[PDB]
RNA sequence: GGAGCCUCGGUUGGCCUCGGAUAGCCGGUCCCCCGCGGGGUCCGGUGCGGAGUGCCCUUCGUCCUGGGAAACGGGGCGCGGC
RNA sequence: CCCCGGAGCCCCGCGGACGCUACGCCGCGACGAGUAGGAGGGCCGCUGCGGUGAGCCUUGAAGCCUAGGGCGCGGGCCCGGG
RNA sequence: CCGCGGCGGUGCGCCGCGACCGGCUCCGGGACGGCUGGGAAGGCCCGGCGGGGAAGGUGGCUCGGCCGAGUGUUACAGCCCCCCCGGCAGCAGCACUCGCCGAAUCCCGGGGCCGAGGGAGCGAGACCCGUCGCCGCGCUCUCCCCCCUCCCGGCGCGCCGG
């Protein structure tokens, strides 16, 4: 199962030709010169007085209905989410510094951990600094700053994933009709896991953002648009 | 003249022209030249049998 | 049939015309080549003016 | 704990000099002057955020009198750094020389 | 949140142009000093211009026929009103925003008020060419208030002399304070300094 | 101090010389005249204006404790007089 | 080198739509100002007759009215309530 | 009933994302051709040959402290310029953007916008489905080796064995 013996040279064109392939695949000397009725097919069981019965994986249906869709048409390229590639704007790199734009930790200022499964951002903004845990983010509601901290070497626990950070609750049926049913069950509860998750992380982060002055008091601070700062003019 | 631009395109111009907005007359029904199959059919009995035939 | 832009769409070309696959080949290697070969210019430039 | 939204005055509607064309806002973004210093509002999310009588909903939050229309800033309009906007639904002419807010929030930065 | 734009060393319909927009805009506007615009052409020209406008008259009733202003300030608002549409409710809006005044009165006679450079006389004109004092013109048009309007504003320039006294005095202590206190603030001073202020 | 219809716009402030433009701004007067200032001369600084609206002021998480630099500043819709 | 009452099927000539009111259904192109005027189609509309709806109707017909719900490009139409 | 398993149509209402294709409008990079086989330029300097403005000059006068500044004359080169002979690699339509025309002599990457409009499965003991053309490849049914190393296994973070 060797891997692909011309490299990519532009998206759909291999660096090599044809001619080459024939060559380095070596198409020369790989050359291979070869030149129900009673039988019933997928059912089968067991059982007593008779003999034994032949069942029927897979049976028939028991109702039609009146009139059904009719098919597609096959459609060539259009991967579901998971299969996606993913971006990343090139100005968010590891350690560096967001304001998150959307949210209630809005206008927060953050530090990026990690580009997700999904494609979403986790992050950061040491929870014990800004209230910020941590948490996913959107690349597209997130303003990429020019500061980084440099995060080099933090073992951000494998554990931590896309899978996690995904909210939980809620089942379907109950006692439903009335005035109750899950408009209580109330709180997100936070839960150890997720303390001990964030204990470990900001730990080894918390001395890297302090050994830069004022970085704690910044990260401290939130984000806004005063009078006479036009954010096209500005930069971050 | 003074209806019409016009004067001597480009090797370049006569492939935009063909690739982008090249339509057969195919049974009197202009058809983009999707295929070769299309200009062959037509014109393949004087020797051109492909967009590129076609071009030169 | 929906008409796909040749020009923008690499494999409709191919289609059209197999021919542009190694024309454009070359012309990405032609043009690395030649690109290379300016840095190496720029390079000797750069010690004859050190010398 | 301030604002995280740019200025911008609702100019009127794309319109030729006598046909008004009403699906397209135009917005002179505060600060902004040149076909030029516009490239960073191309695609940002914009609201034209207005109260009345009745009580509404409120994405996270209690019934509300404000309401808002939601739009996008699509291109840049004409070399004095005015900006073509397209709404969700058409904005109200009531809107005229009043405040549109151009948020950040599709960046690219 | 609003203009206040002293109309001296301007120009009549050149500020008004740029008035027009900032009010149709919803920006209120205030223009103050409106007898000191100033009216590219010779004065005889101007006056000449205006007295054919007085002529102007519904003949079987003047009582209704176009209202003369003689004011400065009504002249100025009278021109900026020809660039509305103000026929319309947002015309009419419009105007409601800007706020003329012959001489400089109290809200702003404490305010620092604006100058648009691009209606300027010294930029807009040759200065070979002539030109006329609103004023002037307005005055021997009939308006009444000349005097009155220039012994008012002769109070002010002398109320308003006593207060840049006292501003300078502020300013001259404040650069003998950062003299009697720059070790004390030299490692701010030097912050000030790296990302570009202070030089 | 409590509720409760309705009408909306807003989403830091700027508390000011006069004016000039083939010129201006600031200092300081050693020296002179006028009513701490005003006017003068002389000298010293700035002048694509940094004593700049290309500007200035203001900060935008809350608290805890326990050090340093800065330190008598702020408040009680604190209260009376000029 | 064998038979589809079974090759398992991208083609199947052994039998053939979910589709086929053949005045039906489906696909490709192109095009669309209009007086006078002409022609076509109107499951547009009015009144009466032969047929036909084992139609509807005092458990409420026709008409009338309706800030009720819809359909149709439109002529118009259908429902709810009175 | 729990499986939200497989397929099919759906979303109560308001939202957002993602990637794919179509049509646009921009942005950033690079690589080439042709010319008076571009014109000018730069850089190194050498040997000559003249001509001009006008000069470290001189001179009348003037203005300032022999020196500096301002006019005036004859004009060589000790400020330059211009022509002519002869010769060097650094040029390159040159980021020292001084003046073109282009692209089988042309490619790559990125952003904003609008749009998705169709539906080659209605079998009784064996798919509720692929896919046509094009790209190549990629792989394998051929052996080799090298590297890195993710999972797992072993040995001492290092080394060895998908
Ligand atoms: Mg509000
Ligand atoms: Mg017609
Ligand atoms: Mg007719």
């Amino acid at each position: 199962p060797h891997c692909s013996r011309n490299p990519v040279l532009v998206r759909g064109i291999g660096r090599y030709s044809r001619s080459a392939m024939y060559s380095r695949k070596a198409l020369y000397k790989r050359k291979y010169a070869a030149p129900v009725l009673a039988t019933v097919t997928k059912p089968v069981g067991g059982d007593k007085n008779g003999g034994t019965r032949v069942v029927k994986l897979r049976k028939m249906p028991r109702y039609y209905p009146t009139e059904d869709v009719p098919r597609k048409l096959l459609s060539h390229g259009r991967k579901p989410f998971s299969q996606h590639v993913r971006k990343l704007r090139a100005s968010i790199t590891p350690g560096t510094i967001l304001i998150i734009l959307t949210g209630r930790h809005r206008g927060k200022r953050v530090v990026f951990l990690k580009q997700l499964s999904s494609g979403l951002l986790l992050v950061t903004g040491p929870l014990s600094l800004n209230r910020v845990p941590l948490r996913r983010t959107h690349q597209k509601f997130v303003i990429a700053t020019s500061t980084k901290i440099d995060i080099s070497g933090v073992k951000i626990p494998k554990h931590l994933t896309d899978a996690y950070f995904k909210k939980k609750q809620l089942r379907k049926p109950r006692h439903q009709e009335g005035e109750i049913f899950d408009t209580e069950k109330e709180k997100y509860e936070i839960t150890e896991q997720r303390k001990v998750d964030q204990k470990a992380v900001d730990s080894q982060i918390l001395p890297k953002i302090k050994a830069v002055p004022q970085l704690q008091g910044y990260l401290r601070s939130v984000f806004a648009l005063t009078n006479g700062v036009y954010p096209h003019k500005l930069v971050f | 003249e003074p209806y019409i631009a016009w004067g001597y395109p480009n090797l370049k111009s006569v492939n935009e022209l063909i690739y982008k907005r090249g339509y057969g007359k195919i049974n009197k029904k202009r058809i983009a030249l999707t295929d070769n199959a299309l200009i062959a059919r037509s014109l393949g009995k004087y020797g051109i049998i492909c967009m590129e035939d076609l071009i030169h | 049939v929906l008409k796909k832009n040749p020009l923008k769409n690499l494999r409709i070309m191919l289609k059209l015309n197999p021919y542009a696959k190694t024309m454009r080949r070359n012309t990405i290697l032609r043009q690395a080549r030649n690109h290379k070969l300016r840095v190496e210019r720029a390079a000797a430039a750069l010690a004859a003016k050190k010398s | 704990s301030g604002r995280l939204w740019c200025k911008a005055i609702f100019a009127g509607y794309k319109r030729g000099l006598r046909n008004q064309r009403e699906h397209t806002a135009l917005l002179k973004i505060e600060g902004v002057y040149a076909r030029d210093e516009t490239e960073f509002y191309l695609g940002k999310r914009c609201a034209y955020v207005y109260k009345a009588k009745n009580n509404t909903v409120t994405p996270g939050g209690k019934p509300n009198k404000t309401r808002v229309i939601w739009g996008k800033v699509t291109r840049a309009h004409g070399n004095s750094g005015m900006v073509r906007a397209k709404f969700r639904s058409n904005l109200p002419a009531k809107a005229i020389g009043h405040r549109i807010r151009v948020m950040l929030y599709p960046s690219r930065i | 949140q609003v203009l206040v734009l002293d109309g001296r060393g301007h120009l009549l319909g050149r500020l008004a142009a740029i008035v027009a927009k900032q009010v149709l805009l919803g920006r209120k506007v205030v223009v103050v000093r409106c007898e000191g615009i100033n009216i590219s052409g010779n004065f005889y020209r101007n006056k000449l211009k205006y007295l054919a406008f007085l002529r102007k008259r519904m003949n079987t009733n003047p009582s209704r026929g176009p209202y003369h202003f003689r004011a400065p300030s009504r002249i100025f608002w009278r021109t900026v009103r020809g660039m509305l549409p103000h026929k319309t409710k947002r015309g009419q809006a419009a105007l409601d925003r800007l706020k003329v005044f012959d001489g400089i009165p109290p809200p702003y006679d404490k305010k620092k008020r604006m100058v648009v450079p691009a209606a300027l006389k010294v930029v807009r004109l040759k200065p070979t060419r002539k030109f006329a004092y609103l004023g002037r013109l307005a005055h021997e048009v009939g308006w009444k208030y000349q005097a009155v309007t220039a012994t008012l504003e002769e109070k002010r320039k002398e109320k308003a002399k006593i207060h840049y006294r006292k501003k300078k005095q502020l300013m001259r202590l404040r650069k003998q304070a950062e003299k009697n206190v720059e070790k004390k603030i030299d490692r701010f001073t030097e912050v000030l300094k790296t990302h570009g202020f202070l030089v």
